[PDB]
RNA sequence: UUUCGGGGGUACUCGAGUGGCGAACGGGUGAGUAACACGUGGGUGAUCUGCCCUGCACUUUGGGAUAAGCCUGGGAAACUGGGUCUAAUACCGAAUACACCCUGCUGGUCGCAUGGCCUGGUAGGGGAAAGCUUUUGCGGUGUGGGAUGGGCCCGCGGCCUAUCAGCUUGUUGGUGGGGUGAUGGCCUACCAAGGCGACGACGGGUAGCCGGCCUGAGAGGGUGACCGGCCACACUGGGACUGAGAUACGGCCCAGACUCCUACGGGAGGCAGCAGUGGGGAAUAUUGCACAAUGGGCGCAAGCCUGAUGCAGCGACGCCGC
């Protein structure tokens, strides 16, 4: 509030905070459909669901938004719950 | 600071002749006052003060300073006393005394503190500087003409020079060859009072 | 990034510095990773000490020398070897000599006689 | 004339995880085991030789231990709060 | 170019603006904290690391905006709305990568059990990038390895008090999920009933810890000023965001106390940074000089910034010398 860097950044800041709630917020919901798509219990929707999910899972991870060792478990716990259903 | 005052005062009140050739302390070598007759009474402390009293009013040396002498002579590994008497005799003042450029001790300080010598090709003017192996003190030029350095230059006949010194030029140049020994220090007065009361 | 600062040392009017390794975001007078040498300009020649084979480890990882110690090691010739451009040449002007006091003492009796 | 693509790490020697050996006082728990450790030590002081006891929590699989057996274990990472030790083998059954 | 009112170009240069990096270092204080906070030694087969160094492979292709500018509205102010318009190393889609990530099968090997390693093999899916500059030219992306800086866990060690004897219910353990960089009741559902304590739990009081310092023959006792390391805090109490990294001192949001402005609608502030002021007190300093040296940030660089720092001023406050 008393120094310029700090009054730009305070923008800087809002804009940055804004995009990564966009991607975390679309990557909630793509696992959350996925989820629903398993206890439903077929296979096929749940493969290419997985498949898409992983996919958003790791751009994001690339963007910076998330990361990579968090891809990476998601990843991982989405293959593995499909492999047991 | 110095001390300033009457000289005899501390001869008579130790009891010994500290100047060396003071015709008022052979007149009364009792102590001065009112009551320099009083009988005293006897006791180690009075002995022991009365040895450091000598010590550290022979070489003009304050209280502060003679305590730091002792701290360094007692670190020191040989043995106490013969250590803090060649410190005492290796300060600069003292040199030039026992080398025959001033009759007494208080005007060799005086003339070291005047920067009238240079020690090693420097000029250095503190009474308190310890000298080592080697070392070679001269009078400056500008000062050798004066009338002390004159008068100490046609009569070298007083004193001798002791062995660890050496006047070796016409210009009075000093040698120092080792630092003295206890046995050729020569000087008055007992140190294992001193090192005595110091560990009280 | 690690690198070679010199840190400062000595009384206020003397400035003598030794030759540190450490990590750009600690202070002057911080946690040392390494002492490698030591800079003392308030000598006439202004001696200089580095420790060749640690100051070659510590540019071959990637330490970066500040300006003072580019030049430093300029001198003593460990950048040129690190890089390989001229060669590694001593450049350094060290301290001559002094004569002993014995020297100067048996000089002093021989002129008196 | 080109560097090799892959460089491989060098390599750590492995560290040396604590071993211990005690008395079991507690299994029930399931896979826990409690473990009483002694060590003697001197007085800093009196410089008397004092036997001081401690209490660990072990993890065992299959729990083949039962009370008063001497047992060895090794350290290991937090496997819950307050777990930090691992069953090695039964010493001696008692 | 000119009527001397100024008008155009340039890009040397540069206010404001977008963008990058920095701002998490450096500087202060010792309130809290009896704790893995600190000291010392280990473990991480349970982990992250911007800038820096060094291998390898790339650096393809397309698009939509917007600040600034211009026009206009609201408000006392703080500040804020709308229209139009414009650029990028800003933002976004795709291709490629098969070094990387996930899953299935499978070989060998080392163990310290989960497991680790051989960039093992194999099948399927997937993950990026940015240009600028003619000059000692600087940059972008993935990935292998170093270096640095951490995180987490543990052994042992350093206060006083039973005129403080019981304490604990996510509390002790398991399983499946979630979460995290990472292990873990860290969180959660279910299950079991454990766990700690006279070797002093649970309470109460006091306290930043240490290298060190003073004293002492030593053992020991007292202490933690300067200097150096770690920790905690930044009006009081919570909270996340951005980021490689956050107790975010000179950031944000909320609540509270206090101080200030107001057109009563609403707004602003945080010296335990450097000087300085008031108060408290027996008692503790200048509203100084400079980036010349060292360290730091940005920049290709010249350079800019730095109350860090280097110096100076005041006080016999101390040591030393005259």
């Amino acid at each position: 509030a008393n120094i310029k860097s700090q009054i730009k950044r305070i923008r800087t800041n809002e804009r940055r905070r804004l995009r990564n709630q966009s991607v975390k917020s679309s990557l909630r919901t793509a696992i959350r459909g996925f989820r629903e798509a398993v206890d439903a219990g077929d296979k096929d929707k749940a493969s290419e669901l997985l498949h898409a999910t992983s996919r958003k899972l790791d751009k994001a991870a690339s963007k910076g938004v998330i990361h990579p060792n968090q891809a990476a478990n998601k990843k991982s716990a989405l293959a593995l719950a499909l492999n047991k259903l | 600071a110095r001390y300033t005052g009457p000289a005899t005062r501390k001869s008579r009140r130790l009891g010994v002749d500290l100047v060396g050739g003071d015709q008022s302390f052979e007149k009364r070598p009792y102590p001065p006052g009112q009551h320099g007759r009083a009988r005293i009474k006897e006791s180690e402390y009075r002995q022991q003060l009365q040895e450091k009293q000598k010590a550290r009013f022979s070489y003009g040396v304050m209280e502060k300073q003679f305590r730091r002498y002792y701290e360094e002579a007692n670190r020191q590994p040989g043995k106490t006393g013969d250590n803090l008497l060649r410190i005492l005799e290796s300060r600069l003042d003292n040199v030039v005394y026992r080398a025959g450029l001033a009759r007494t001790r208080r005007m060799a300080r005086q003339l070291v503190s005047h920067g009238h010598f240079l020690v090693n090709g420097v000029k250095v003017d503190i009474p308190s500087y310890r000298v080592s192996q080697y070392d070679i003190i001269d009078v400056k030029e500008k000062s050798l003409n004066t009338l002390p350095f004159q008068i100490a230059r046609e009569t070298a006949g007083e004193r001798p020079i002791p062995s660890w010194l050496q006047v070796v030029g016409e210009r009075q140049r000093i040698l120092v060859h080792q630092l003295p020994e206890r046995a050729q220090i020569d000087v008055p007065l007992t140190e294992q009072l001193i090192v005595e009361l110091y560990s009280k | 990034a690690v690198k070679i600062k010199l840190t400062r040392l000595g009384k206020i009017r003397n400035p003598q510095y030794r030759i540190i390794v450490a990590d750009a975001r600690t202070r002057r007078d911080g946690r040392a990773i390494e002492v490698i040498g030591r800079y003392h300009p308030k000598e006439e020649p202004s001696l200089i000490q580095i420790d060749s084979e640690r100051a070659q480890y510590w540019l071959g990882v990637g330490a970066q020398p500040t300006e003072p110690v580019l030049a430093l090691l300029k001198i003593t010739g460990d950048w040129q070897k690190f890089k390989g451009l001229p060669g590694a040449e001593g450049t350094l002007k060290v301290k001559e000599p002094k004569p002993s006091k014995l020297d100067l003492f048996n000089a002093a009796l021989a002129e008196a006689e | 004339q080109k560097g090799p693509k892959y460089t491989p790490a060098a390599e750590k020697p492995r560290g040396r995880r604590k071993t211990a050996i005690g008395y079991v006082v507690s299994d029930k728990m399931q896979k826990t085991i409690v473990v009483e450790l002694e060590d003697r030590k001197s007085h800093p002081l009196y410089g008397k030789i004092i036997r001081t006891t401690k209490k660990v929590k072990a993890h065992d699989e299959n729990g083949e231990a039962g009370i008063g057996d001497r047992v060895s274990l090794m350290e290991t990472r937090p496997l819950s709060a307050t777990k930090r030790w691992r069953l090695v083998e039964i010493l001696e059954k008692a």
